């Protein structure tokens, strides 16, 4: 090899659901010369070329050597329904351009399960409290969990990564303490869970005493 | 009588190991018996070829190499440096001043295919290059006073030179 | 076939956490090493407990091709106080298809020693209505991460589960989840079973809770 290197990142998880965000794929150049700075991008989506799309470009300097980015907004439904994005990147140093493509998840989704799991009377001892919250048959991986107590975002509550599961889907926890009283005295809470399935990509259920 | 000198083949007076040298031993010798003798660091060896050929350079093969003949005076001293590596900073002589381009080498054990390297001083990062290549310098300039060393791409890890000090 | 301009790379792999807790498992420590040279295969390797070698017994090849290379590793049975104390395992390959040697160094991580803690949930009513509901059993404040995990109904073991890796804690201790899949029926039936949790931290190096309705 020897040359300018090329790198496609795709859009995040989160901008890729809520159509209020902007997603992006995002095509990094790297090693680039001082003395070929030129590096041409062409994008091409599901094989027609974009063009434009609105795709941006410009360099900076790093190493000692240069950094170009070009940066193609995605459709939200074009990358959901699984559209490829190319990125092709040619420098003049470069024998012939580069090819990255990038694509969401392939294969049918599946609608994750959520049960909230409150915790143990064994634990009713130590002065905070594990509640749980699993979310399992979801496909692909691609989920974020929070939690409103009060209609807040709570701090010191940790979730697991989706792990493999036997059917092809993937399930996760979400442990979230607080202190004794709180939950002790009687109060409730809810994860939220986010998968390109839900009505609105959006779920949520609540878990109290009683 | 004249005394002998000793030549090297490459001119690179600092190697690595597997690294090919040979020291050659100019001079005129007797038209009666012309025998050459080697010495690494004042003793001899194996005493004859009028080019001492180091074919598979290792450490030891380091010292100073000096050379006489059935008609020369002890010859003058020679350095051959010789380290274990992927990648060695080589130049002539690392006292440099003026009116010279800083010629620097960034060389790779059995000469192995380097990439994307860069030279560098004092841990910064002085010049790029996607494809292996030597590092020299327009108009020598007082402003090169500093610690270099190189660093590239063998395959797809890493090597790294030991530093120098470019005097 | 593979140019392999490069030391073929070096990869040390610890012990299983179990056969490091149970003194009756041989915790072994082994020293992959792949992209050996077709031409220029077998390395030496040298293996440094803590500090000085070792190459009585502790040793055990068998080389292996591969993709389009070949591929040898180095098993060495450590000693389970050793290991689960802070032995530090030192691997060094040599390939005369590199310019010198490579050496990994791999040991138990430092940080005061945690008792876990093992809770067992029962699954949620809402997945009543499925046909397996999910037996979990959480495992939190621990450390090292090191641990193993298993599911004991009665006289004998069980297999659909799946555990998550464990999880910095946010007060530098570590914990995961362990779900457990039965049938809906097994369950509800008041069948009883047990999250085998083992851990340095433990009464006896193994705990435990049974989970029924
Ligand atoms: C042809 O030959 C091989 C194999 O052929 C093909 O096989 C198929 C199956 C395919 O999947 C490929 O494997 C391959 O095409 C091929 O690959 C070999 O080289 C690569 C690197 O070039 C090796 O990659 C490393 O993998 C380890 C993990 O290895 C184990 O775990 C993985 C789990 O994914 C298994 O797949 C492996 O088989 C290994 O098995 C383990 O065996 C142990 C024995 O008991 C057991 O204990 C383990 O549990 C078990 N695992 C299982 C099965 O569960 C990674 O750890 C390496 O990552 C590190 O380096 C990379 C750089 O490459 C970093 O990006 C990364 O961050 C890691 O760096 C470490 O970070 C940590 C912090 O997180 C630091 O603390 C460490 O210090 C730091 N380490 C470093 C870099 O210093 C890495 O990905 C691959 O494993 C090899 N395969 C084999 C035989 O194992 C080979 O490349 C190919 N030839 C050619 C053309 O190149
Ligand atoms: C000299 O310097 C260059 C610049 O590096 C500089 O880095 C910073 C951190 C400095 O501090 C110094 O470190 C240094 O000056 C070097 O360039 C680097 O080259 C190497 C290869 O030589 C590249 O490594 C691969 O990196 C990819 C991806 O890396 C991600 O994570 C790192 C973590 O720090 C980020 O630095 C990097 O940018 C990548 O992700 C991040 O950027 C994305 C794009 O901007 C973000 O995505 C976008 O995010 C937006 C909002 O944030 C928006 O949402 C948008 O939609 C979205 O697209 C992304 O979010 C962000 N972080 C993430 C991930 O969330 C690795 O995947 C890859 O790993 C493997 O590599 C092997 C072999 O290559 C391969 O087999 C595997 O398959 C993988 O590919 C490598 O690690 C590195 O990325 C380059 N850095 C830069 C600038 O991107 C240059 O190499 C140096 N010169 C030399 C050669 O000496």
């Amino acid at each position: 090899l020897g040359g300018p290197s090329v790198f496609l990142f795709p859009p995040k998880p989160k901008d890729t659901l809520m159509i209020s965000r902007t997603p992006e794929v995002t095509c990094v150049v790297v090693d680039v010369s001082h003395e070929d700075p030129e590096v041409k991008f062409n994008w091409y989506v599901d094989g027609v070329e974009v063009h434009n799309a609105k795709t941006k470009p410009r360099e900076e300097q790093y190493n000692s050597t240069y950094r170009v980015v070009s940066v193609l907004t995605v459709l939200h439904q074009d990358w959901l329904n699984g559209k490829e994005y190319k990125c092709k990147v040619s420098n003049k140093a470069l024998p012939a351009p580069i090819e990255k493509t990038i694509s969401k998840a392939k294969g049918q989704p599946r609608e994750p399960q959520v049960y909230t799991l409150p915790p143990s009377r064994e634990e009713m001892t130590k002065n905070q409290v594990s509640l749980t919250c699993l979310v399992k048959g979801f496909y692909p991986s691609d989920i974020a969990v929070e939690w409103e107590s009060n209609g807040q975002p709570e701090n010191n509550y940790k979730t697991t990564p989706p792990v493999l599961d036997s059917d092809g889907s993937f399930f996760l926890y979400s442990k979230l303490t607080v202190d004794k009283s709180r939950w002790q005295q009687g109060n409730v809470f809810s994860c939220s869970v986010m998968h390109e399935a839900l009505h609105n990509h959006y779920t949520q259920k609540s878990l109290s005493l009683s | 009588l004249p005394k002998a000198v000793v030549f090297l083949e490459p001119q690179w007076y600092s190697v690595l190991e597997k690294d090919s040298v040979t020291l050659k031993c100019q001079g005129a010798y007797s038209p009666e018996d012309n025998s050459t003798q080697w010495f690494h660091n004042e003793s001899l060896i194996s005493s004859q070829a009028s080019s001492y050929f180091i074919d598979a350079a290792t450490v030891n093969d380091s010292g100073e190499y000096r050379c006489q003949t059935n008609l020369s005076t002890l010859s003058d001293p020679v350095q051959l440096e010789v380290h274990i590596g992927w990648l060695l900073l080589q130049a002539p002589r690392w006292v440099f001043k003026e009116e010279d381009p800083i010629h620097l080498r960034c060389h790779s054990w059995k000469n192995t295919a380097l990439h994307k390297v860069t030279y560098l001083q004092n841990g910064k990062d002085r010049k790029y290059f996607h494809h292996n290549s030597d590092f020299h310098i327009p108009k020598a300039t007082l402003k090169d006073s500093g610690s270099y060393f190189c660093r590239g791409l063998v395959g797809s890890k890493n090597v790294s030179s030991e530093t120098v000090n470019i005097t």
